[PDB]
């Protein structure tokens, strides 16, 4: 799935650099850029069955957080709710 | 009277085999209304109400809850009356 969202967020997304994973990222990268760190697994019932958790963390030069206020509804809007194809899964 | 809430569970990897499951057991729990206590007969457990909670946890609650109860007769085995006599006055 790092594949998919990774995928997503640099289709859609033109301001940003890369997407890589969880400590992939030298100094020398040039910002922004998403890292996409996957998290548990839990049981949430008959209903939804086992429940994911997914943070994509947004880096930025720090020139000020009204960029990043900008990137986070970008990557948001990109996200939420819209079906996402792993092409490397195939799912 | 004996009345017993026996809840059931079903587990299976494949969900809609719990679903089939629990189906074909509460049809048939209801359509042969009683089950034998023993091989030996002489006994019965006839069912009150078969209820389904399909939410309720697979292994801690179970789905299946089924409410028997079975009526038994105390047992006395006192003595007998074999020999009966009287005797007359006026």
């Amino acid at each position: 799935m790092r594949a998919g969202i990774r995928k997503a967020l640099i289709d859609n997304i033109k301001e940003l650099k890369g997407c890589y994973e969880p400590n992939v990222p030298n100094k020398d990268t040039k910002k922004p850029y998403m890292v996409v760190v996957q998290g548990q697994d839990n049981d949430h019932g008959e209903t939804i069955g086992f429940e994911r958790s997914i943070e994509v963390w947004i880096y930025e030069g720090r020139t000020t957080f009204k960029k990043l206020d900008k990137l986070t509804k970008q990557v948001v809007e990109v996200l939420d709710m819209n079906t996402i194809v792993d092409e490397s899964e195939n799912e | 009277e004996i009345t017993k809430t026996m809840k059931c569970h079903v587990v299976s990897k494949n969900k809609d085999e719990i679903v089939k499951l629990l189906e074909t057991l509460e049809t048939s729990l209801i359509i042969d209304k009683r089950v034998r206590l023993r091989e030996d007969k002489n006994m019965y457990l006839t069912l009150v109400s078969v209820v389904e909670d399909r939410e309720s946890d697979m292994f801690t609650t179970g789905q299946l809850t089924a409410v028997f109860k079975m009526i038994g007769k105390i047992k006395r085995e006192g003595p007998t009356m074999d020999k009966i006599y009287g005797n007359g006055n006026l």
